[PDB]
RNA sequence: AAGCCAGAGGAAACUCUGGUGGAGGUCCGUAGCGGUCCUGACGUGCAAAUCGGUCGUCCGACCUGGGUAUAGGGGCGAAAG
RNA sequence: AGAUCUUGGUGGUAGUAGCAAAUAUUCAAACGAGAACUUUGAAGGCCGAAGUGGAGAAGGGUUCCAUGUGAACAGCAGUUGAACAUGGGUCAGUCGGUCCUGAGAGAUGGGCGAGCGCCGUUCCGAAGGGACGGGCGAUGGCCUCCGUUGCCCUCGGCCGAUCGAAAGGGAGUCGGGUUCAGAUCCCCGAAUCCGGAGUGGCGGAGAUGGGCGCCGCGAGGCGUCCAGUGCGGUAACGCGACCGAUCCCGGAGAAGCCGGCGGGAGCCCCGGGGAGAGUUCUCUUUUCUUUGUGAAGGGCAGGGCGCCCUGGAAUGGGUUCGCCCCGAGAGAGGGGCCCGUGCCUUGGAAAGCGUCGCGGUUCCGGCGGCGUCCGGUGAGCUCUCGCUGGCCCUUGAAAAUCCGGGGGAGAGGGUGUAAAUCUCGCGCCGGGCCGUACCCAUAUCCGCAGCAGGUCUCCAAGGUGAACAGCCUCUGGCAUGUUGGAACAAUGUAGGUAAGGGAAGUCGGCAAGCCGGAUCCGUAACUUCGGGAUAAGGAUUGGCUCUAAGGGCUGGGUCGGUCGCGGCCGGCGCCUAGCAGCCGACUUAGAACUGGUGCGGACCAGGGGAAUCCGACUGUUUAAUUAAAACAAAGCAUCGCGAAGGCCCG
């Protein structure tokens, strides 16, 4: 698995062609999300929520936005 | 303080093997075993690796030399021997 | 309960040792923790200025 | 307490068969199966010991993977021979030619001379 | 293994072709790492250096002498031990030399051999003392040694 | 063992195979003469030759 | 055991003492290997050679798996046919 | 009628010998015609981590797993079974084989041989069938240009086929779930190695800057010329790539045994916080259980360096348990590299686990709550990494395979959004064949058998203790070893005790018994000076209550002269005979009190001395009656032999 720290980063990577999906994980202290692109599972955290909601929001169509809750 | 009075080296032998023969390696032994002064670094730290090679940890250098000693008497007197012809081929 | 007495120094005795007195604390661990105790005194005296080199080097030979 | 067995069917404390202990996120610990310790280049001098720097000591059939960068020294020999002894090479080689110079001018005023 | 003379590797060029030639000489005694020694007809003479017999003078002595000329060392091979060359004659081409076990030997004078005497001292000098240090020496070497009569 | 041969996983599958007993309406046939299997293996009592 | 440190005694030569060190086909003794005695048990046995206690050795000429080589007047034998 | 006759059958013996090695069973119930033996529950015990536990190799070959039967078999029985019958079960690029060579085996050439053949393994061989390189052509064809094909030139010693290890070498898979029986193989999720990509998959690198004539307010633009096979650091060396062949050099693969230290982990121990249990006659904030984070990446600790720079050290210094190191460059200061299995992070909590509940889908990877916490110690044990030593007339593999360097034959473009090329990032495709169940042993192997024998390994808790000893216990396992019941005669086998005497017994102190640990004393003759030696001999040993000694961490200021109740410099001071606080292992010594003199209270655990003979010692030996004084041994001595040779095979 590889960490993603910048946000425009986990979006370019997560436009890929080979983006299979996102997964969005609510902790208790961050919100990580994980896309699984064909030799990686890249994970981005985000410490506060209204940065994770804007990049809810920023994520691409067409691809699978799947949340674990 | 000291230890033994006369075996020395040889006491790791314990009673066995005859006095005489203790006595004959004993010298062999600490000659065998002792350091001698690298003649290529001027260091004592040139000691024997196998029988008839001596390798300094110094400098590196290995050198065929004696069984027990770093080299032997027959060797010397060659030496000097060979030199003597050389300077009389020479001359 | 017998280790809170045996810290006390109950049970240790004559007629509760079987084994050497080098078996039960040997002579090297001894001497071995009692350098180091003695070194490291002596370095920490050496760089608070309390000894110098040559007091220092004579009493680590001693 | 928890005891462990092989995980394979080589039963023989061998020089291959060399594990350690893991404890996974099942609450369990297992053996894992390490590999050899590499062990960096040697000085292609021959006469000093130590082993080289800069150069990522791993089992050989690794090197194959690894980047052009991790397996040399920015150095002429870098990565086969030690810096001390490259130096010593240079100066040495350079002292020669020199000195085959001065043994030629020798030659040459000594046959002007005649 | 075996054996209680060193030997000591020995790298040449190759006179035809790009290469380098590692050579297992018989270790001479005095022999040290880094030292250059020198084979042929036109050899010094020094501890180590391999040269024919015919050239060398009427007293020296020799380490890996060739029992017939042209093939390597046969004699003197064992450790601190050496030959002596005694006498030549041009005429004829032959030289008359000293062997360890005190026979006198005529060879021709084209037989190279190793100045010195080889290394490994007075091996047995040692008592061995241990029927196990015998069966360590023996060991490395044949299976020749527990003897019964 | 575990670790065996494809010829020995053979031998002993065509072994496996041969060792069970006649099927019941053999017995039913004209001139049939034959009881039981007098060739079953038991592994405990005969062991293979191999 | 060697090697090393300190102290003391000495006019010297040197000696003595206390530590440190950890050698050895070294000693006691597990596992292992072996097999002394009971001339014990058993002796149509558990066993076509085993069992109990007692024993020898236990860093080495040590114990042991697998792979190999040596074949009958031949092999192999620290040797008892 | 005979032949210790051959084959087959049958008696007495005889319901006899016997079903006695490894402590042990009991109660209730279920099923069932039937229970000492099956199953469940409750007790009591045993193995006691060097197991009667959990897993493998060889070997076995279906014994594995369900259901059923009750003939035979399981030396009593059986409702049970490794029996019998019917069905089922072994899933791989990354676990092995496969590949490499080892000791060795073995063709060809050659030699021998009546001959099947056997000798030999580089030797009496024309033993390379390969190559990016250049040329000559076929333009084979998307005939631009690049790929094939034939020949020639040049280069090319594995110098020898081949086989040989499921423990040696050998790239790369881990976590969770799942079955009646399979899983590092299935499923889920995270990776990774190797090979391929011609038409080139995408990026990044190469690599895109200077000079001059000018235009142009500047900036910026047009033309021409010139570079451009990366860059940084004094250095060790670093950065994401970093053109390059034949050839050459080197490294890794690739090394013994033993000692002593140090780091890390797993386990063990202690102090708390939760969750669930246990005791509660009295006491017990108590006792027990439990309290995760894989590979692979990134970062940071930690360990190591025989790596670099400054500098120049005797009044020598540094330093270890030991050592050892230094004008060939110490100490000190600043750096660099390697390992990083430890911690954090992505993986990751969504999984797992512990508890508390709620639904149903006859046999839900169901749903939900809470928690999965903070610490401290160590000559502890086991792995592992490292450092430094010792020992050798012993020096402790090879080869596949992979890599780096030297060299520069070549190739690449004319300044373009460029070329050759790329060990950099991401993307695409594939990994065939065989093995895989189970037992691995007081019942799955060998010994005629479910045989007290034999049979190669891995893991390893608490107490006592020197201890992987013995004894007791926890996890896990079992039912006492192919039967039970009732009695307690002789004789036995195994184990004890015995007044008084103490070897009078006997061939003979055979057997048994005495001694035994540790501490403090004390130790002779003789000696090869090492030993003898635990010589011999003597005293002590419990419990309880104390005392003393033996360590480690921090903090050692005289203060507003001031503001970034807190600091940047200093008017403003003297722990310097060292204090203050905090924390923590066991060990040793001394004392008092005390018990019916008993205290190594079980376990563990040398009888001793004086001589004689032999063998020096350690070692070995007649598997199955001889372990010895026999053999071996070091030491001593003799003999042959300079290779067309000595000894020996054929
Ligand atoms: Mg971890
Ligand atoms: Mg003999
Ligand atoms: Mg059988
Ligand atoms: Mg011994
Ligand atoms: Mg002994
Ligand atoms: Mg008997
Ligand atoms: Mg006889
Ligand atoms: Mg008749
Ligand atoms: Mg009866
Ligand atoms: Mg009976
Ligand atoms: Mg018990
Ligand atoms: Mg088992
Ligand atoms: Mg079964
Ligand atoms: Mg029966
Ligand atoms: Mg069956
Ligand atoms: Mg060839
Ligand atoms: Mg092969
Ligand atoms: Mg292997
Ligand atoms: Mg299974
Ligand atoms: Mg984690
Ligand atoms: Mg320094
Ligand atoms: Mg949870
Ligand atoms: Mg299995
Ligand atoms: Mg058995
Ligand atoms: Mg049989
Ligand atoms: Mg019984
Ligand atoms: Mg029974
Ligand atoms: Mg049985
Ligand atoms: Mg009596
Ligand atoms: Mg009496
Ligand atoms: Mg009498
Ligand atoms: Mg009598
Ligand atoms: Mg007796
Ligand atoms: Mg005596
Ligand atoms: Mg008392
Ligand atoms: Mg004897
Ligand atoms: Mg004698
Ligand atoms: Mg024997
Ligand atoms: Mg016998
Ligand atoms: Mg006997
Ligand atoms: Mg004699
Ligand atoms: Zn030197
Ligand atoms: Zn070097």
């Amino acid at each position: 698995p590889r960490k993603i720290e910048e946000i425009k980063d986990f979006l370019l990577t997560a436009r890929r062609k080979d983006a299979k999906s996102v997964k969005i994980k609510k902790n208790k202290d961050n919100v990580k999300f994980k896309v699984r692109c064909s030799r990686y599972l890249y994970t981005l955290v985000i410490t506060d929520k209204e940065k994770a909601e804007k990049l809810k929001q920023s994520l691409p169509p067409g691809l699978a936005v799947k949340e674990l809750k | 303080a000291k230890r033994t009075k006369k075996v020395g080296i040889v006491g790791k032998y314990g009673t066995r093997y005859g006095a005489s023969l203790r006595k004959m390696v004993k010298k062999i032994e600490i000659s065998q075993h002792a350091k001698y002064t690298c003649s290529f670094c001027g260091k004592t730290k040139m000691k024997r690796r196998a029988v008839g090679i001596w390798h300094c940890g110094s400098c590196m250098k290995t050198v065929a030399g004696g069984a027990w000693t770093y080299n032997t008497t027959s060797a010397v007197t060659v030496k000097s021997a060979i030199r003597r012809l050389k300077e009389l081929k020479d001359q | 309960k017998n280790t809170l007495a045996r810290r006390k120094g109950r049970h240790m005795g004559i007629g509760k040792r079987k084994g050497t007195a080098n078996a039960r604390m040997p002579e090297k661990v001894t001497w071995m923790r009692r350098m180091r105790i003695l070194r490291r005194l002596l370095r920490r005296y050496r760089e608070s200025k309390k000894i110098d080199r040559h007091m220092y080097h004579s009493l680590y030979l001693k | 307490v928890q005891r462990l067995t092989y995980r394979r069917r080589l039963s023989y404390n061998t020089a291959s068969n060399k594990t350690r202990l893991s404890r996974t996120p099942g609450n369990r610990i297992v053996y894992l199966y390490t590999k050899k310790v590499g062990k960096a280049p040697k000085s292609a001098c021959g006469v000093c010991p130590g082993r080289l720097r800069g150069v990522r000591a791993v089992r050989p059939k690794v090197l194959m993977r690894l980047s052009k960068t991790k397996k040399h020294v920015s150095r002429a020999y870098g990565g086969s021979m030690c810096a001390k002894c490259v130096r010593d090479r240079i100066k040495r080689a350079f002292l020669i030619e020199e000195q085959k110079i001065v043994v030629k001018v020798l030659k040459a005023q000594a046959q002007s001379q005649k | 293994p075996g054996r209680g003379a060193p030997l000591a590797k020995v790298v040449f060029r190759d006179p035809y072709r790009f290469k380098k030639r590692t050579e297992l000489f018989i270790a001479a005694e005095g022999i040290h790492t880094g030292q250059f020694v020198y084979c042929g007809k036109k050899a010094q003479l020094n501890i180590g250096n391999v040269l024919p017999v015919g050239t060398m003078p009427e007293g020296t002595i020799v380490c890996c002498l060739e029992e017939k000329p042209g093939d390597r060392g046969k004699l003197a091979r064992a450790s601190g031990n050496y030959a002596t060359v005694i006498s030549h004659n041009p005429e004829t081409k032959k030289t008359r030399v000293k062997l360890p076990s005190g026979s006198k030997k005529v060879i021709s004078s084209a037989n190279r051999a190793v100045v010195g005497v080889v290394a490994g001292g007075g091996r047995i000098d040692k008592p061995i003392l241990k029927a196990g240090r015998a069966y360590h020496k023996y060991k490395a070497k044949r299976n020749c040694w527990p003897r019964v009569r | 063992s575990s670790h065996k041969t494809f010829r020995i996983k053979r031998f002993l599958a065509k072994k496996q195979k041969q060792n069970r007993p006649i099927p019941q309406w053999i017995r039913m046939k004209t001139g049939n003469k034959i009881r039981y299997n007098s060739k079953r293996r038991h592994w405990r009592r005969t062991k293979l030759g191999l």
